[PDB]
């Protein structure tokens, strides 16, 4: 949340040179979350 | 809409041009308070 | 969700009775300092 990762700003209305708090939908601090991870299909030397 | 499935990618590499791919985290949104501090620009940096 | 939504009064309330608290702490410090005396004579069975 530092990092302001996973962050969505609103559209609506904008805020400049200020801090409050704001109620939104967020991700948890120090959320690993799921991973998913896409990879290569199988292949024999030049054909695939 | 109520559930939401994963679509598996996959590549046809060969095995000298396999490249590994980028792993994507989904992190689940709850409504929650965040301490939010805005810059001259207005972008969020740093959050709580 | 709801007091989340607008907990910051309760939350200004916590840090106003934490101010009163921390005034109180102060006062105890300074009234016991001032009753302290640089020298004292030992208190004996049969003092006086």
């Amino acid at each position: 949340v530092s990092k302001a990762d996973g962050i969505i700003y609103p559209q609506g209305r904008t805020y400049s040179n200020i801090t409050i708090t704001y109620q939104g939908l967020f991700p948890y601090q120090g959320d690993h979350g799921d991973m998913y991870v896409y990879s290569a299909g199988h292949a024999t030397g030049t054909t695939p | 809409i109520k559930y939401y499935s994963i679509i598996p990618h996959s590549i046809r590499s060969i095995q000298s041009d396999r490249k590994a791919w980028a792993a994507f985290y989904v992190y689940k949104l709850q409504p929650l308070t965040f301490l939010l501090d805005f810059s001259v620009d207005g972008y969020i940096r740093r959050a709580i | 969700q709801l007091l989340r939504e607008y907990g910051q009064f309760c939350s200004k309330i916590n840090q106003a009775l934490h101010g009163a608290n921390l005034r109180q702490d102060d006062s105890v410090r300074n009234l016991f300092a001032s009753v302290k005396s640089s020298q004292s004579s030992p208190i004996i069975p049969g003092f006086g």
